[PDB]
């Protein structure tokens, strides 16, 4: 479907195509996602030495972006530590709380502009 | 060997798109016992004059989910032979092998087959080895292997398949000792 | 792969073969690990001219490049086979003589032939040790000196000629990987085991690896792809402080892709487990 | 009355026994089921097979279940006189295993060929097949090799030549005579 | 019960049309790995109001 987003872009929202993907098993998901990705790094490689460059924001949303991936990122790393040291309940909660990081993520994915 | 090198010359020079020899992978559902299968018809064709003649082999090698797994799979792959013998101008073939359910759903995706050629003189007479020719390297990624029942053009009563509730060993393990949609997206220009 | 010679087969069959790579550590108490390769086959449709040679082609390619570069192929020996050879003995595994193996060719051409099934046991609240008695004492077990993580089942009915292989990681948490000539011979077993272990011994099946390493897989995947989206908004947040290049924007989104990929593998094998 | 009205169902559709037994033997991943058969059932008239049926109390789903069936006959001390005509079915264990256990019941259908009217349809149910690791763990219906050389219960030979590929050949000598065979069979293959 | 008997009944009738249950087979081929193959499709429809349930085979 069609998304125009004014946020993204300083003047113009181009009427971005989102792409959604909505299943039951996250395994189909990540098996679907990784298809339509490599499409799109297909795509994105045959229309660059082609293809111009629209101006972005630069402001406010990339720091969004930024943040809310940084605060993940150390995350993840304090979870990689803990599962080093090995004190109990090695990993079960750990792999229910990174699906749930994986699946916030999933949801806007390469915003291609 | 004159063949071979007048072959050889054909499709690796001139990087052109219409090439003397194809290998194209295709990918089908077909029906077996009770099970739905997924099958990869290669169909090798000679749009050239030159004639595969003898001593040619095809190698096809039908590649899993790639990544370096501490343990194992019990099949990392598979691979088959035929002999290419005769094979003419305009002449093909068609070798249908499946892909899919390993037992119970098996299927991690993505998988690619590739096809190879092979010469070798020390088939017909030798005097230091033979050859590999790449061709084809197609993957497969799940956006192939979806299928759409209640859109089909019959709209005809096919009985929901159901993927097995559980594993075999699962269920005698079980036996042996006694929520939401996942989504995901992207954007892009128009 | 394995390829006839044509000078044999006048006919045209297929000939399927099986793949495997066996990691096996050789004397764990830098430390050499033995990879090997194998194919597996079908003798019967072969024999058909009493006879036969087949070349060895063992291809190499590349993954990380998207561009196909590096497509080696080796072709690293060639096989001659009859009647008179197997009417000998000579290759052919034929069972109680050929328990002592010191041919490790042998063993390998075994964990080729058979049908595995790799499996973890978890005994939370409780050290796990009835499996090192189950397997010298119940199961009467022969360990491979040369390979000492490796048990060769010789109780001498029905469960002759059955291979084992068991890493014990953080005591309760072991893994256990069964070799076998077909599955009932594997139902026995498991059946055979869960009568001996403890009331809170839970098995698992593994298609794909343990969980430990499929979590680290996820990890290293989205720490990874995490970096390189705040690589992104950092790249922004110096072309603010000198609007943004959307061929910059395209340059780190096919990267950001390149980790996406891994990611999404990663969590198909963390969501089926 | 439940009890009444399926007797009732089988007067329904509806003396002289046409089977001897069932019996059940387990190869290595093959199950080979027997009957041993009477004088009455003409395999000469009759064109007959024998499935295997799963309880699907056990069974929760469709796995679909193939048999394979063998028609063997024996000759019994030739040196009137009885031949042995057994029928037999084969097929996969591992499957059937799956929750430990299970219970198959047995169909031999028959019919006859001569009639092209398709006019005698009769079956049998020939019995009922139990079976679970307890068992098995126990042998009991296994043949493991030698120690189980001296074959006594002829079922475990019936096994033998229902699980087995068979190859059917033979020997022309034409300027000889062909005798070689008892001694190769006796002295080379050392043949019981 | 009920329900079986009278489809049971119903099938041992010769009303001249096999109404209650039908099994149309039919051929087939198809190709596996090099060979053609003759394949069956056995097709069994319900045409009647009668659900063949659990305890049928």
């Amino acid at each position: 479907r069609e998304v125009a987003m004014t946020d993204l872009c300083p003047a113009g929202p181009i009427q971005a195509v989102e792409i959604q993907v909505e299943s039951s098993s996250l395994a189909d998901i990540c098996r679907a996602h990784h298809a339509v990705v490599g499409r799109m790094q297909t795509m994105v490689t045959e229309q660059a030495t082609q293809g111009s460059s629209a101006p972005d924001l630069r402001v406010q949303y990339l720091r969004q972006i930024h943040a809310n991936h940084e605060t993940l990122l150390r995350e993840v790393q304090t979870l990689r530590d803990r599962l080093c040291t090995e004190d109990e309940a090695s990993s079960c909660a750990t792999a229910q709380r990174l699906l749930q990081v994986y699946r916030q993520l999933r949801h806007p994915s390469l915003i291609l502009l | 060997l004159n063949e071979a090198m007048n072959v050889s010359c054909a499709l690796l020079s001139s990087g052109t798109g219409p090439r003397p020899i194809s290998c194209t992978t295709s990918t089908t559902w077909s029906r077996l016992q009770t099970q739905d299968v997924l099958m990869a018809t290669c169909v090798l064709e000679n749009s050239s004059s030159f004639s595969l003649d003898q001593g040619w082999t095809l190698c096809i090698q039908v590649l899993t989910s790639s990544c370096a797994l501490d343990l194992d799979s019990a099949c990392s792959a598979i691979t088959y032979t035929i002999p290419v013998d005769q094979l003419g101008p305009g002449a093909r073939r068609e070798v249908t092998l499946p892909l899919g359910p390993g037992e119970n759903g098996g299927l991690d995706l993505p998988v690619t087959v590739s096809c190879t050629l092979f010469y070798s003189l020390r088939e017909v007479v030798g005097g230091q080895e033979g050859v590999c020719l790449p061709l084809s390297r197609h993957t497969v990624d799940m956006l192939q292997c979806l299928r759409f029942p209640g859109l089909a053009p019959p709209h005809t009563r096919a009985p929901s398949p159901l993927g097995p509730t559980r594993d075999p060993v699962a269920t005698f393990l079980e036996t042996c000792r006694e929520l939401p949609p996942s989504v995901a997206s992207i954007k892009v220009s128009a | 792969s394995l390829l006839m010679d044509q000078a044999h087969d006048s006919r045209f069959r297929l000939l399927k073969c099986q793949n495997r790579v066996i990691k096996l550590s050789t004397n764990p108490f830098k430390k050499e690990c033995v990879q090997i390769i194998t194919a597996v086959t079908s003798l019967s449709p072969l024999l058909t001219f009493s006879k036969f040679c087949c070349t060895v082609l063992l291809q190499i390619m590349e993954r990380e490049s998207g561009n196909c570069p590096k497509d080696r192929y080796v072709v690293c020996g060639r096989v001659f086979l009859s009647l008179e050879d197997l009417s000998t003995g000579k290759y052919l595994l034929t069972f109680p003589k050929k328990k002592p193996i010191e041919h490790m060719e042998d063993l390998f051409a075994l964990l080729a032939a058979f049908h595995k099934s790799c499996f973890q046991i978890t005994s939370p609240g409780y050290a796990l040790n009835s499996m090192k008695v189950w397997l010298l004492e119940h199961m009467k077990c022969e360990i491979i000196k040369e390979f000492p993580e490796v048990y060769f089942c010789e109780r001498p009915g029905s469960f002759y000629g059955t291979l084992f292989t068991w890493k014990q990681r953080t005591p309760f948490e072991g893994i256990l990987i069964i070799y076998s000539r077909n599955q009932t011979v594997m139902f026995q077993c498991l059946h055979n085991l869960i009568r001996i272990l403890p009331i809170n011994c839970f098995l698992k099946n593994l298609k794909s690896g343990s969980e430990n390493f499929l979590i680290d897989n996820m990890a290293f995947t989205l720490e990874k792809e995490l970096v390189t989206l705040s690589s992104l908004s950092s790249a922004i947040a110096k072309h603010e402080s000198n609007k943004v290049s959307g061929a910059l924007y395209r340059e780190i989104t096919l990267k950001v892709a390149e980790v996406q990929l891994k990611s999404d593998f990663a969590a198909q094998k963390l969501s089926n487990l | 009355i439940i009890s009444k009205s399926y007797k009732a169902l089988i007067n329904l559709v509806q003396s002289e026994q046409l089977v001897e037994k069932i019996w059940y033997r387990v190869i290595d991943d093959s199950l080979v089921v027997g009957v041993k058969t009477t004088s009455s059932l003409k395999l000469s008239l009759n064109d007959v097979t024998l499935s295997l049926l799963m309880d699907q109390a056990h069974d929760s789903r469709f796995r679909l279940l193939k048999c394979q069936n063998r028609v063997i006959k024996l000759s019994t001390n030739p040196f009137k006189k009885e031949c042995v005509q057994i029928i037999t079915a084969v097929t996969s264990l591992s499957p059937l295993l799956t929750f430990s256990k299970f219970c198959c019941t047995v169909l031999l259908q028959i019919m006859e060929r001569e009639s092209g009217n398709c006019p005698k349809d009769r079956y049998v149910v020939c019995g009922r097949v139990f079976l679970s690791l307890e068992d098995l763990s126990t042998g009991k219906y296994l043949l493991t090799f030698p120690k189980k050389k001296p074959i006594e219960h002829m079922e475990d030979l019936f096994a033998l030549l229902a699980a087995f590929h068979k190859s059917c050949f033979q020997i022309t000598s034409p300027g000889y005579a062909l005798n070689s065979m008892k001694v190769w069979l006796l002295e080379h293959m050392k043949c019981e």
